[PDB]
């Protein structure tokens, strides 16, 4: 949130200067939110606002050749490990299954399937 | 004549919504993301 | 039985045994078609002997390879060979789908090249086999009598020789059935045809053949002239009426030209008649100075509303936390529009006071729709607060010039020299905060005045005021000649305000380049996706929150499917919530057309997220069933009522009070719960301060004009749009960048009531007119089902649902001229032999001079 003084110019003694009043209300917590338009001077509510370029969208972007080598790196620690990778899903379905025919859940089996499901069809991006 | 075309117009309505629908079911998916993620 | 033993007799070369064979298949079909597919490339081979003779029975066969094979694609292809062997009148199942597939390849081969020229159904360019077969059937449906399966056919097929040929042949004279077929084919042409070429055909031919019989609809002739928007048939209209002028004749089609006419085909008709001479008594009636002047007694004795309802709101909150004193000027405007009624600011003195210069803005314009309607006192009450008088600010000028538009709007070429050289004058010398405010409401005021007047001096006078950089005279310039550019326009300032959009850094002025380029483009429908394109593909939020208002008024009536969808996209891409809001506000007016499937559309988008866009989607009843209304609109509008959200309570009450103008019991049970809240926020003074707005604004709505007037963006006379009434609500949904955009609402107020106009007197009688309308059936709100008639003099309140029954007297020896259409407007009547005056109602025109 911001304050700001007051230059008037656009006010003097009672006017409404600050147009296009919009966007959400006064909310901030307590002491400044009692009085808006009875004391101006050294506090009132305001909005936040943010423009950006064209060239400033892609500034951020960077964030996801350079990052390929890490793609077939982390391939890499797998390929030894793809038989211990599979030997702890296999398992764990099947600890998973004996809860679901006991209970007579599935939360906790649909989440191990979904890191299978990642662990498969990149596997088979590496070729 | 006048009530054959009236069901031609009928079904591009129909399409309006559908394709809403199913541009809307991905969409809401991201905003599930700054959903529980803020809260 | 196979197809063996007859298939392969056609191996050898004989006369008599390639005849036997061939005929052999025809008779047998169903049965031996399976072994036909084997044996086609020998069959069609036979096709290219010119030996062979046969051909026209084989091409007959050879074409029910594919029909009975499930393709008729082909299957059309290879039976237009067959010339006499094909049948016609056979009915069977062969000739009820061939001469039907025969007809969709009849339309793909003819809007695919109707573009490169219409004339292709005369020349070689149309196969002629389709085109002999699609004229057999034309003369099949006008033996079973059918107008509407024989030129309908036709509208798709884009030809003009049988349209104007069969139309034209069953005009019999009486006149009213072959009227109704007329108004049929321009309706279908809104449905089945896409193309506004073709229109313009049909709009030209139509009208002719209605000239050839003295006997004629008249509000059809104008039908298909504003459509066209052509002065070379309205003119036309007028040479045989010169001498057939009649006083419910010549002056019948002057008062429905008055809104359906453009501002450049009202002086068209002006200047070139004068020439040829005209009647002097119907001069200003084109231009429609004394249109406003009929009304003006009608809004003031027959107005039931009290004045004391504005007051009891007004001095719940004042002084201290003023918010209201912008809404009030715009609710007092409303209820006052048309009555010329200033005692509500002379009654309560200090409300002068404590309103700030910024409040004297919408305070001081609030007079122009207070008095709009009367052209003499425009400048006469409003003279102090006028340029040219001293004053204690700049915004007291500013204020008047931004309400001085709105009574002299379309006739400000007097006043454009005035305000547009002032301009001028401030652009050179500027960076006071005198001149820049000065020059604000001065472009506000050059903008209003030549609304809808294209004005080459006007747009060159507000672009050098852009590149001084100055945001607070640059925002009210880009605005004031956006109102220039509405209908056609000059295609130019499309690229040169889309330019200068991206060159300028500041916020209010590239808005107003944004939203103006939408009031370029209007009834352009597919013609403005030039500009769609080039708004949306850019990343800035201001440009691409205008890219919605371009479609809303280009596809603005008659919408297109592809229309929507861009308005859909741009809601789930784009991440301004505002941007996203102006998408669910356009779906309004793409709607138009048909008002019975706007709920369904709406309902959908009343229970998403993203607050922002269901506050535009409250709008969404308010643009397109607010002049009408429905029931089911009503549960729409209910989970947005109660949201806690604030200023979406603000949108449900606006909405829910268009609909409700002029509703009473046995009509809308719904409306006494609704109108009570209006005065409950008020009460409440627990609200906040956002949703207390949409109380105030909307108690003025439904008392607008005594009740005499309603919010309607158009009527139905000649099928068109009205330009001020749709640009006008656009601004009117939105409150977020300048809350009082109802202003412009004043133009889109439509008096509603049925006023007849003696031509003896060029006066308005007073007698019975026998309808439905009595209260026990229909009537108005104070302060379905007919059954028992009722009569009533003129001058008289008629809601909307009443005026469809109206019906003029015979025995007082009036002679009605367009009787009752279902709606509003001016009927003009006839005198048969005139002797003495029956009766004469007093205006207030006696009462001045």
């Amino acid at each position: 949130d911001a304050f700001r003084l007051i230059d008037t110019g656009a006010l003097i003694n009672n006017l409404e200067p600050r147009q296009t009043t919009s966007n959400t209300g006064l909310l901030n917590k307590a002491n400044i939110q009692a009085l808006i338009h009875g004391l101006n001077r050294h506090y009132y509510s305001l909005n936040i606002d943010y423009h950006k370029t064209a060239k400033e969208t892609k500034m951020l972007m960077n964030l996801h050749y350079e990052e390929k080598e890490e793609s077939n790196l982390a391939a890499t620690k797998s390929m030894v490990k793809i038989a211990e990778q599979y030997s702890k899903r296999i398992e764990e379905e099947k600890e998973l299954t004996e809860e679901e025919l006991k209970t007579r859940p599935k939360k906790h089996l649909s989440e191990t399937a979904d890191e299978t499901l990642e662990n498969n069809i990149v596997s088979v991006l590496t070729a | 004549y006048f009530k054959l075309k009236k069901l031609e117009k009928e079904y591009e309505l129909l399409t309006l919504q559908e394709d809403y629908i199913k541009d809307e079911q991905r969409h809401l998916k991201r905003e599930l993301k700054r959903a529980q993620e803020e809260v | 039985t196979t197809a063996a033993p007859l298939l392969a007799l056609l191996r050898e070369n004989q006369d008599s045994v390639k005849t036997y064979a061939l005929e052999s298949i025809n008779n047998v079909v169903d049965q031996l078609w399976s072994e036909i597919s084997n044996e086609l490339p020998d069959i069609e081979a036979l096709y290219d002997d010119d030996t062979f003779s046969d051909r026209e029975m084989a091409a007959l066969i050879a074409s029910k390879v594919y029909y009975n094979l499930g393709e008729y694609e082909s299957a059309v292809k290879y039976a237009l060979a067959a010339k006499d062997r094909f049948d016609i009148d056979e009915k069977s199942q062969f000739v009820e789908t061939i001469v039907s597939k025969s007809i969709e390849m009849y339309v793909q081969e003819a809007s695919k090249q109707y573009t490169k020229d219409e004339q292709f159904y005369t020349k070689d360019i149309i196969d002629p086999k389709l085109t002999s077969i699609f004229e057999r059937m034309i003369e099949k449906c006008l033996k079973a009598s059918e107008l509407k399966l024989a030129l309908g056919i036709a509208l798709e097929g884009y030809r003009l020789d049988i349209i104007e040929s069969a139309l034209k042949s069953k005009l019999d004279q009486s006149t009213s059935e072959n009227v109704k077929i007329i108004n049929y084919l321009l309706t279908l042409a809104i449905t089945t045809v896409t193309n506004s070429k073709f229109r313009s055909s049909i709009l030209r031919k139509s009208f002719d053949f209605l000239m050839n019989m003295p006997n004629c609809d008249y509000l059809t002739l104008n039908k298909v002239v504003v459509n066209l928007n052509d002065a070379g048939l309205a003119l036309q209209l007028f040479k045989k009426l010169k001498e057939e002028n009649d006083e419910g004749l010549s002056a019948q089609i002057a008062f429905d030209l008055v809104s359906s006419a453009s501002q450049q085909l009202l002086e068209i008709l002006v200047t070139e008649l004068t020439a040829q001479g005209y009647d002097p008594a119907l001069l200003n009636i084109l231009s429609g100075l004394p249109t406003c002047d009929y009304y003006n007694t009608f809004l003031l004795n027959n107005k039931n509303i009290d004045i004391g309802l504005l007051n009891k709101s007004k001095s719940s909150l004042d002084g201290k936390f003023s918010l209201f004193h912008t809404a009030v000027s715009v609710a007092n405007g409303f209820m006052h529009a048309g009555t010329t009624d200033n005692s509500f600011i002379k009654a309560n003195l200090p409300w002068l006071g404590k309103a700030q210069n910024w409040a004297k803005f919408t305070a001081t314009a609030s007079l122009g729709v207070i008095h709009k309607g009367n052209l003499l006192e425009g400048k006469k009450v409003m003279a102090p607060y006028l340029p040219g008088s001293r004053a204690s600010s700049r915004f007291i000028k500013g204020g008047s010039l931004y309400g001085l538009g709105l009574i002299y709007a379309g006739f400000g070429r007097d006043t454009t020299d005035y305000l547009k050289n002032i301009i001028v004058e401030n652009s050179g010398t500027s960076g006071d905060e005198d001149v820049d405010v000065l020059l604000h409401g001065a472009s506000l005021g050059i903008g209003l005045a030549a609304m809808g007047s294209a004005n080459i001096e006007v747009y060159e006078a507000l672009k050098e005021v852009l590149y001084n950089d100055s945001a607070t005279s640059g925002e009210a310039a880009a605005l004031g000649m956006g109102l220039c550019m509405l209908g056609t326009g000059k295609p130019e300032a499309i690229h040169d305000m889309f330019t200068y959009s991206q060159e300028t850094q500041h916020g209010n002025i590239t808005r107003g380049l944004a939203v103006g380029l939408a009031l370029i483009n209007y009834g352009r429908q597919e013609l403005a996706d030039d500009l769609i394109t080039k708004m949306l593909a850019s990343d800035e939020s201001l440009l691409r929150y205008g890219g919605a208002f371009t479609i809303a008024l280009a596809y603005a009536g008659t919408g297109n499917n592809s229309a929507v969808k861009r308005l859909l996209h741009v809601a789930v891409s784009d991440s301004n919530d505002d941007v996203r809001r102006a998408a669910v506000i356009a779906l309004g007016f793409v709607l138009l057309r048909d008002y019975t499937t706007v709920p369904r559309i709406v309902q959908l988008l009343s229970k998403s997220h993203n607050a922002h866009v269901r506050c535009g989607t409250a709008f969404a009843l308010g643009i397109a069933c607010a002049g009408k209304g429905l029931q089911s609109a009503i549960d729409v509008l209910d989970p947005l009522t109660k949201d806690p959200v604030d200023f979406v309570r603000q949108a449900a009450m606006i909405a829910l009070s268009m609909i409700l103008i002029q509703q009473t019991e046995k009509l809308n049970p719904q409306v006494a719960d609704i109108n009570k809240n209006f005065l409950s926020v008020i009460t409440n003074k627990h609200q906040e301060g956002l949703a207390k707005f949409g109380a105030c604004v909307a108690q003025g709505i439904m008392n607008a004009g005594g009740r005499n007037v309603t919010i309607q963006l158009e009527n139905a006379d000649t099928g068109t749009l009205d330009t001020k009434s749709v640009v006008g609500l656009v601004m009117f949904s939105q409150f977020w960048y300048w809350f009082p955009l109802a202003h412009f609402l004043s133009l889109s107020f439509t008096p509603t009531t049925v006023i007849g106009i003696r031509g003896s007197d060029q006066a308005i009688p007073k007698f019975q007119m026998n309808c439905y309308a009595k209260e026990d059936a229909f009537s108005y709100p104070r302060m379905k089902y007919s059954s028992k008639p009722y009569k009533v003099d003129n001058m008289t309140r008629i809601l909307p649902q009443q005026s469809r029954y109206i019906s003029f007297i015979k025995d007082d020896r009036f002679v009605p001229v367009r009787k009752f259409k279902g709606n509003n407007g001016v009927v003009v009547l006839r005198d048969r032999e005139p002797k003495e005056p029956v009766a004469l109602i007093e205006t207030v025109r006696q009462m001045k001079d």
